[PDB]
């Protein structure tokens, strides 16, 4: 009997739409830690781990360990009747086809009751290790999710390198190159605008930027991001969703052909 | 209004004869700036509608009049329905077409 | 539960058998690691996804299958859309995982335009070293000949009844049917090569008729006997054109037959009549006449009795040189 | 005005031929539930004679009052097709198959949208409103596929009335929802009978004998009888038994045609009679009619030993005529195997 | 992480093609001096167009490839907008050039692109020739325009003579020290036809599914109908005998070939085949009959026996 | 080698919103006087002149007079990267097959480092002479925006009456007329919000209004533009950017 209630309420619709077009189906691992999802795209090249505990949410019970299947445009629509500062109350069955939705209004006026239908998939869990990064860079949200705006309009692509300097940004389309650098951050009245970064080897990857665009729409989740990056080892981007869970990406990197000229 | 009866030229053959080289060169005999154009370059209705209305229906910018353009549009065989809809809408209004 | 033929998919490169020679050449590639682009072409039901499968679930584990292989086919919609979409995205970059080369398993590989094969073969011909693509077809030669000079080609062919006994066997021993001696035989000719129909016939009457028995799945598939054929033979060699035309009708209709199945039986059975041969090339004419005729959308009568007509010719020529 | 379409009947009981097929048509659509009709038979014979008479039957008075639309409709490329309508208050009549690759765009998509048009006032008129399918024998597979569907999904609002000749091209299962209406060819009598009627009202004394000859060159084809009467009486007033019957240019092109062919047998006289052939297909005249006319004007000079295999020959070069894309191949071989079995007739 | 041989046997200077003598020659004429004019480069796949393309560009152009050669391709999106912008502002651009080279821009599989992309294209490459040439590379000349063939010169490739695909291999062959047989080697001229890329990954693939290259290697990892068995069928099927092609055609048969592949076989055996001319046509003409029996959707074997009943009357 | 640095970067953002639809190419001729863009249209009907002069930028270095060929919808990609108030300094040199951009935030905290490739283009210099002209209109830019943009919907062409009453301007089309009036307004708290009306003759003209919402894309360069007007010369918009440079639209008569 899966009741779990989550008082803090927008944060579950930026949650979703950080999912919103970067995948269409997910399944749902639900046991008594809490709420687990893991994922990857149509194309198999980015993952998605999203992560809830059980002390997050308001008042979490469930008897039973639940495998359930989501279609994502299905509950963008239903979170989009949720409100910003609403109490999102989530209730299924065991044997459940159905998905319970109930949106409370703070001052216990507005009482609302949602279904979604749910669709059944084959889960493949596939079990990432605990890997030591030869980068691990923290930065602002909003930053990041402005370097890969900037960085779309120049390519496609953007070749990062974390190196004793800082962190370099690059880029070289049609319209000509873009290299932005940033340097470790000594003194910053607030710890969110920090650029922080602990190191091992400098490292050079490339990245496709259709899906750094997708991962940076979770800007209003966490004020500051974890990018570990490393050689033979994915671009992890950490958000720590408050003290309730942690969404967690994985980007392969892309092929770089070695030319003399 | 003293335009004559054939508004539009509708020259055509097979290709690598020298339509343009004509057409170019006569245009330079005339009196007049030569203004080029691929219809299917820009296939919409609406870019096709400004430039039909922009190289044609204006004056010229430089000093005492200079001298007047004449568009030569070329490759609109391939161009879409509504281009040559917009053309043939501009061609039969009776604001006026005069180049 | 589930029907017989994707409840026994061979998992393993132990399970399947009589492509001995597909196996161990693949298996040569990939513990070498000297794989290249595969390109597996034959008839249906013959066992194209399984061993690639098996091969994939051969390298990786189950808890890394997910970031190493990508699966498409033509369920989805294909074309230049989607070669510029998932294949080159998931071929240009790396593994989230560990290390190695990736895998694109591409099914009925063959329902692709040509100018969607020139954008496949350049993508194959751009990422190499890290992706491995297999492609299966139906046809080869609805593959354009680059795509062909890319990746190796392999044939399956068809399923020998000889090794096609031992796993209807252990179906049957699995799961318990009544099944008599002529059942084996007329499950190899019937399903003609092909695995999938033979277990979905298996099935079809299992839940149809109970005990499986020669008469059992003739009756049920529809198909004609061999005594039925001799019959309808013996009609066009012996009997006028009013008796046996209307003997050949009301057994028709009848048993049900079709002309397509009927003419493919004929066919079957003129090279065992000893015929003379100018004859037989007068049959082989008209009947492939006949078999192209049926394939626009005729009258089916009238082609029989035009079946019928050629066989009386042909009684008459016999007599003639006799 | 010409006497071929202006004496043209209106009513069901002021038809000259085919009085008992009128009748039925008269009793079918007296009730209720009228049907999908499927009108069929030779060219000229008066099929949308009956089917205008059936649209006067069904409705009220106005149904001859006919305007053009056009209409335009986009197809899966990126190319808009204007396709034209007949059209009245009433009723639609369309010709689908102007449209050649694109018939099954305009089958979904025209009668999509005069399906989805709403008849005003629909209680004072009629249960429905019928639509013509004026040429559809030549519509392709798939389109006379959405067609059937069409018929299926909107029987309730809209029935259809297909017109068309020689319906083997037309599919079968088209055939059998559809009421099937057959209007033969007007025989020799009925031809010399309407003939004298228009004589009769337009002050005319045509003799008999006349008529039969203006019959058996009509060939079964009444607007071509007429246009024959109209165009003798431009000729001549007093109309003699042995009158000199304006015969259309392209026949006796084909005469020509045939007596150039039978004339010699030699690749010269072949570049000539495929020049002859190129100047008939270049008027856009089918080139089933240029056979069936090289075929009637042949029969009458080849001996009674070689019209057989003549004829079998020309059913194999029409038929591969059909089967291929440009005609004048197919053609200029009949002309060919002709010119070769008539000199190996003569040589031996 | 070995590389295949169609990529590491690319050649990498424009003496080391062998298809087209005269062109080839003209080609390097042009790459001495510089004024390339506008080229379109047809014939079938494997003579060597796209690596001609790319030496040319090589030679041409040196250091100052990356900046001044765009290369686009069938993998990539080639729209309206595409040749409305990445074309455009590219034949627009400032390379620094030396006097005779030129900007390159390699448009791979000129065919596939759409009629609008040509429309877009035409205007460009009259326009801007005075700094950027168009080395357009296709396959077949009838999908793209007369106009875009008018402006450029067309260099038709043939199909390569056997000589010189011989020449290439005991190249590759000597670089390898692979074991061949003769046979097998001419089994490999009669798997490549006219494609050499083909030649080279069958060679390949063979070798390595089944050292010694010998015809029964190749025949057994390409798997086409054997040509023996295809010509001893044509030959029954000259001298008028049904039966023992149909032996033929039944091993054919029960060995699982595809009908598409029989009757493309059946053809190409019958191209070379020594009888009599006008037979030859006779049966060429009733092969491509059977042929669109099978591509209109009727793989029968009583269409195969149809076929062999009128190879076997037309032969009186 | 050409190096022009710049501390109020929003002003080259302010005056490329409005070149990037105007002319998709343009060309910067550079000088010791300064930077100047002197550039027409495909269609032969609207010109423009840009003047930045070298004492506006605190930095400027010109050695030699350039010539540099931009694509300006290339080179708007290159500017929505940038910060309100960031600095941003140009450099290319004697062989110039680019363009840098570099651009700084105003703590500093990150360097942006762009370059694009520059372009080759046929040059023609056409030299505006100096004349008087009859009518010239010190109007607020705002209300310009505001007012081209709603006789953007009246019709496709504009007509100004400029007499001793004051401006006006009016539209036709299907949907009606649009006229407007503008009066020498004598006592206003700010300059900027003022109209001022210099006349020797009444002149009416008519325009294009699609060009006209190009030109009014300009509204942040300035509070106030100047329209200058006369028979037969083309219209004159002037927006005086900031102290150190000028933007100077010309816009060629209608014919009726
Ligand atoms: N008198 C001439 N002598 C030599 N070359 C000429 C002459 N006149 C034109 N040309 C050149 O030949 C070409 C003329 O053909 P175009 O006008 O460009 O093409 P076209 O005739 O319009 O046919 P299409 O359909 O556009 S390919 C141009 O490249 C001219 O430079
Ligand atoms: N060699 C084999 N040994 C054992 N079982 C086989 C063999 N080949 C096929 N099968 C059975 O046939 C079933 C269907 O196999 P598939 O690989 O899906 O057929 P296929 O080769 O992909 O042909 P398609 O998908 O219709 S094009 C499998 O699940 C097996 O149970
Ligand atoms: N004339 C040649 N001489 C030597 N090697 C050749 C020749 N032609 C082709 N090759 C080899 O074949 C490979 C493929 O050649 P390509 O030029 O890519 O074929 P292609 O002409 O582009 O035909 P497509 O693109 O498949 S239609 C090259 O990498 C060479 O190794
Ligand atoms: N009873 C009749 N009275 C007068 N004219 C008739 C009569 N029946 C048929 N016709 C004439 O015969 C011609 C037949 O043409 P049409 O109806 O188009 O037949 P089809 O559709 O087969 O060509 C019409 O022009 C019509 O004028
Ligand atoms: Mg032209
Ligand atoms: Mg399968
Ligand atoms: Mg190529």
């Amino acid at each position: 009997m899966f009741e779990a209630r989550l008082v803090q309420g927008s944060i579950l619709k930026k949650v979703l739409e950080a999912l919103k077009d970067l995948i269409n189906e997910a399944c749902w691992d639900i046991s008594s830690s809490g709420v687990n999802l893991q994922s990857m795209d149509s194309s198999h090249v980015s993952l998605v781990q999203l992560t809830l505990r059980s002390e997050g949410f308001d008042t979490y019970r469930c008897d039973r360990n639940l495998a359930m299947g989501v279609n994502l445009t299905s509950m963008s629509k239903i979170l989009k009747c949720a409100g910003n500062e609403d109490i999102i109350t989530l209730r299924a069955e065991d044997n459940a086809d159905t998905l319970a939705l109930v949106f409370e209004a703070p001052n216990q006026e507005k009482v609302s009751d949602y279904e979604m239908k749910l669709m059944d998939l084959d889960v493949e869990q596939l079990g990432i290790p605990e890997q030591e990064y030869s980068c691990v860079v923290k930065m602002p949200s909003g930053e990041f999710a402005r370097i890969c705006r900037d960085l779309s309009h120049i390519g496609d692509a953007v070749v990062i390198s974390c190196a004793k300097d800082g962190v370099k940004f690059s880029a070289s389309g049609e319209l000509g190159n873009g290299n932005i650098k940033l340097s470790q951050t000594s003194n910053v009245d607030k710890e969110e605008e920090a650029v922080t970064i602990e190191m091992n080897e400098p490292v050079q990857l490339t990245f496709a930027l259709r899906y750094l665009n997708f991962f940076t729409k979770a800007t209003p989740l966490s004020s500051t991001v974890t990018l570990s990056m490393s050689a033979d080892v994915p671009l992890v981007v950490e958000y720590k969703i408050a003290d309730m869970g942690h969404l967690k990406y994985y980007l392969a990197p892309k092929i770089e052909d070695e030319e003399g000229s | 209004s003293q335009r004559p009866k054939q508004k539009v030229a509708l020259l055509c053959g097979p290709p690598g004869l020298g339509k343009t080289t004509l057409a170019h060169v006569i245009a330079r005999h005339a009196g007049y700036s030569v203004v080029e154009m691929n219809a299917s370059d820009d296939r919409s209705p609406e870019v096709f509608r400004t430039r039909i209305e922009a190289a044609t229906q204006m004056e010229s910018v430089l000093g005492a009049g200079g001298k007047p353009n004449c568009l030569v549009i070329d490759e609109i065989d391939g161009a879409p329905v509504a281009a040559i809809n917009v053309l043939l809408s501009i061609l039969n209004r009776k604001g006026l077409l005069m180049r | 539960n589930l029907p017989w033929v994707e409840k026994y998919r061979p998992q393993t490169l132990n399970d399947l058998i009589s492509h001995q020679d597909i196996l161990s050449t693949i298996q040569k590639f990939i513990n070498e690691d000297r794989l290249p682009h595969l390109l597996l072409y034959g008839p249906p039901g013959t066992g194209k996804t399984s061993t690639i499968l098996a091969c994939a679930k051969q390298l990786y584990k189950d808890k890394e299958f997910g970031s190493m292989v990508l699966e498409l086919n033509a369920s989805d919609d294909r074309g230049i859309d989607i070669i510029r979409g998932p294949i080159l995205s998931f071929a240009s970059t790396r593994t989230i995982f560990k290390k190695g080369f990736k895998l694109v398993i591409l099914d009925e590989a063959d329902a692709m335009t040509q100018d969607a094969q020139n954008a496949l073969r350049r993508v194959i011909e751009k990422f190499t070293e890290n992706t491995r693509f297999c492609l299966i077809c139906n046809y080869l030669s609805k593959i354009i000949p680059a795509l062909q000079s890319r990746c190796t080609r392999f044939r399956f062919g068809p399923l020998t009844p000889e090794l096609m006994v031992p796993r209807l066997e252990h179906v049957v021993e699995e799961e318990k049917v009544d099944i008599s001696e002529d059942g084996m035989k007329a499950l190899v000719t019937l399903s003609s090569g092909d695995m999938r129909r033979a277990l979905n016939i298996l099935q079809s009457t299992n839940m149809a008729f109970g005990k499986v028995t020669e008469e059992t799945v003739y009756t049920c598939t529809g198909h004609p006997l061999k005594s039925d054929i001799a019959n309808i033979l013996d009609w066009m060699l012996n009997q006028d054109f009013t008796t046996a035309y209307r003997n050949i009708t009301e057994l028709k209709t009848l048993k049900g037959l079709a002309l397509h199945d009927i003419l493919t039986e004929i066919h079957l059975f003129v090279h065992r009549v000893d015929f003379p041969s100018s004859v037989r090339i007068h049959l082989l004419t008209k009947m492939a006449d006949i078999e192209y005729r049926l394939s626009v959308g005729t009258n089916e009568k009238i082609q029989l009795s035009s079946l019928i007509a050629a066989f009386q010719v042909t009684r008459d020529l016999i007599v003639a040189e006799a | 005005s010409l006497w071929v379409d202006k004496y043209r009947p209106c009513s069901l009981g002021r038809l000259d031929y085919h009085k008992e097929q009128a009748a039925q048509l008269r009793n079918l659509v007296q009730c209720g539930d009228f049907p999908h009709l499927l009108v069929y038979g030779p060219s000229g014979a008066g099929k949308k004679t009956r089917i205008m008479c059936i649209l006067r039957e069904l409705y009220g008075v106005g149904v001859e009052k006919l305007r053009i639309e056009h209409q335009t409709i986009t197809t899966p490329s990126k190319k808009k097709i204007e396709i034209s309508t007949i059209a009245s208050n009433y009723h639609l009549e369309v010709n689908p198959s102007d449209a050649g690759n694109s018939d099954r765009v305009v089958i979904q998509e025209m009668l999509k949208t005069v399906a989805q048009s709403q008849q005003l006032e629909t209680n004072s008129q009629r249960d429905f409103k019928v639509v013509l399918l004026t040429e559809v024998d030549k519509l392709t597979k798939d389109a006379q596929h959405a067609l059937r569907r069409t018929m299926e999904k909107y029987m309730s609002t809209c029935r259809l009335i297909l017109c068309c000749n020689s319906t083997s091209k037309v599919i079968p299962p088209i055939r059998s929802r559809c009421l099937a209406v057959r209007v033969p060819a007007p025989s020799i009598e009925d031809i010399c009978h309407v003939l004298s009627t228009v004589c009769k009202k337009e002050g005319l004394n045509l003799p008999s004998q006349l008529a039969h000859r203006l019959a058996e060159k009509s060939c079964r084809n009444l607007r071509k009888a007429l246009l024959m009467c109209e165009a003798c009486r431009v000729q001549q007033y007093p109309f003699t038994a042995d009158q000199e019957i304006p015969e259309t240019d392209w026949e006796v092109y084909l005469r020509e045609t045939a007596n150039a062919i039978v004339s010699q047998q030699t690749p010269q006289r072949l570049l000539e009679v495929r020049g002859r052939l190129y100047e008939l297909l270049t008027h856009c005249i089918p080139p089933e009619i240029i056979m069936k006319g090289l075929l009637s004007e042949l029969l009458h000079n080849c001996d009674g030993q070689l019209k057989g295999e003549v004829a079998q020959m020309a059913a194999y070069y029409e038929h591969r005529l059909q089967l291929g894309s440009k005609a004048i191949y197919h053609l200029e071989a009949f002309v060919a195997k002709f010119m070769a079995l008539y000199k190996k007739f003569m040589e031996d | 992480y070995e590389l295949p041989w169609v990529e590491k046997y690319r050649p990498v200077k424009l003496n080391e093609i062998v298809g087209n003598e005269d062109t080839v020659s003209r080609l390097e004429v042009f790459a001495r001096e510089g004024n390339v004019p506008n080229i379109i480069i047809a014939g079938p796949p494997g003579t060597g167009k796209t690596t001609s393309i790319l030496c040319l560009a090589r030679a041409l152009l040196g250091p100052a490839l990356k900046d001044a050669m765009l290369e686009l391709n069938a993998s990539n999106d080639r729209g309206i907008d595409v040749v409305r912008n990445k074309i455009k502002m590219f034949a627009q651009q400032k390379v620094t050039l030396p006097k005779g080279r030129h900007k390159i821009i390699i448009l791979d599989e000129a065919d596939s692109m759409t009629d609008g992309a040509q429309q877009a294209l035409r205007r460009t490459m009259e326009i801007y020739s005075k700094t950027t040439r168009f080395a357009l590379a296709c396959n077949a000349s009838d999908k793209i325009i007369e106009p875009i063939q008018s402006r450029c010169a067309v260099l038709r490739y043939t199909k390569l003579t056997d000589a010189q695909i011989l020449t290439r291999l005991m190249n590759v062959i000597e670089k390898e020290r692979v074991p061949y047989t003769d046979d097998g080697l001419e089994a490999i001229i009669f798997t490549a036809q006219g494609d050499m890329r083909q030649a080279l990954n069958n060679l390949q693939s063979t070798f390595s599914g089944f050292g010694f290259i010998n015809s029964e290697n190749v025949f057994k990892v390409c798997d086409e109908p054997h040509p023996l068995l295809v010509k001893e069928m044509i030959q029954h099927c000259v001298n008028a005998n049904i039966d023992e092609a149909y032996k033929i055609l039944a091993h054919l048969w029960h060995l699982g070939y595809s009908p598409e592949d029989i009757i493309g076989n059946i053809f190409r055996v019958c191209k070379t085949f020594q009888m009599a001319e006008y037979l030859k046509l006779e049966f060429i003409k009733e092969i491509g009959y059977t042929h669109m029996k099978i591509a209109e959707g009727v793989n029968s074997l009583l269409q195969m026996a149809g076929l062999l009943a009128r190879l076997c009357q037309k032969t009186m």
